[PDB]
């Protein structure tokens, strides 16, 4: 053997994170992505006029 | 119900009040005028309701006060009535044409200015004791 270390160990680390913000990301859009209260028509725009 | 309905009597004495039939429908909507007022301050206002409110406003506003002073309302009073509608119905159009819908989008707090609520209560108390 002659191939000593390869890309970095800092790499690793940046891939390590973006998978771990995807994942993390995947798992908070699993579970608050769906609440409604109201969608009401806003037709009585005061601050246009009073 | 049916011995009110075929007396006549009650017929005598109940349609003794069409004479202010002009006066039924114009106090008569002020309630739900101010119901759908309060609706909407909870939060739950169709589109119907907020064009009541305005239209309890606009018309208390214009045509009451002359119909109570001399009885007989005919011209001016008529189409003010119209240009007022006529003239709040103008942010709607503007921004409905160059939007999707009337739906509120999300922006920052900061941006629209707010005014103290009694002043706003004296500006429209100010109004109507001008118009009256
Ligand atoms: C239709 C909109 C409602 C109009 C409301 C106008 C109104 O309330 O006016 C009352 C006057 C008559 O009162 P009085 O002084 O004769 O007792 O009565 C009128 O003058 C009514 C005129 C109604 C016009 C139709």
């Amino acid at each position: 053997p002659m191939e000593t270390q390869i890309i970095s160990d800092d790499t690793w680390k940046l891939v390590d994170e973006i998978w771990d913000k995807k994942v993390e990301e995947i798992k908070a859009e699993a579970v608050i992505q769906i609440e409604e209260e109201k969608k009401k028509p806003q037709i009585l725009m005061a601050t246009h006029f009073f | 119900t049916l011995t009110l309905v075929l007396d006549p009597f009650f017929w005598m004495y109940f349609s003794w009040t069409w004479l202010f039939w002009p006066w039924f429908i114009a106090v008569g909507l002020a309630g739900y005028g101010i119901y759908c007022f309060r609706k909407h301050w909870l939060g739950e206002a169709n589109a119907f309701e907020q064009l009541g409110i305005v239209t309890s406003v606009f018309t208390w506003l214009t045509l009451v006060p002359p119909a109570y002073f001399n009885g007989y309302l005919e011209g001016w009073p008529y189409v003010f009535f119209l240009a007022y509608h006529y003239f709040f119905f103008f942010n709607v159009s503007v921004r409905k044409r160059l939007y999707g819908d009337f739906y509120a989008r999300t922006h920052d707090p900061k941006w629209d200015v707010n005014t103290p609520l009694w002043s706003r209560i004296l500006f429209g108390v100010g109004i109507m004791v001008g118009h009256w």
